[PDB]
């Protein structure tokens, strides 16, 4: 059980871990890592140019699926 | 509506 | 009544109705909420404002001692 970190870049390519992802095969990864534990800590980091409407995509995949335990993570 | 998130930094 | 700051696309940034700064937003919040940590603060921004400025938003409501966030789009 690794920590969960998605990286979002600045040419908007996702990532978990160093497994690349899109929101459409984003929650399928997820839950393949966390054996569908919903409790699971998801820590988000982006790019600093990456831009709300970009960020609010990802967090509502998450949300959507029931990952409701988010962290945004800052340098 | 709101997703509740927090900061995590070093 | 929630609290909802805002981030505009030119970087000005609201408490409610009313503009603050990064260096003035905690005094601001502060006098609205009796102190009171626990209050949630509801983050809206424009679509285009960036996560650096999010950011530095969020390590400013943090290190007060705001922790409860909740992101509006």
């Amino acid at each position: 059980e690794k920590p969960v970190y998605l990286s979002v870049k600045a040419d908007n390519s996702m990532f978990i871990g160093n497994d690349p992802v899109t929101d459409e095969t984003m929650i399928t990864a997820l839950n393949a890592l966390t054996e569908g534990k919903k409790d699971t800590t998801i820590f988000f980091r982006a790019d600093k140019t990456v831009d709300y409407e970009t960020l609010m995509k990802v967090m509502d995949t998450l949300h959507q699926a029931g990952y409701l335990k988010i962290g945004l993570v800052g340098e | 509506q709101p997703i509740s998130v927090t900061m995590v930094t070093p």
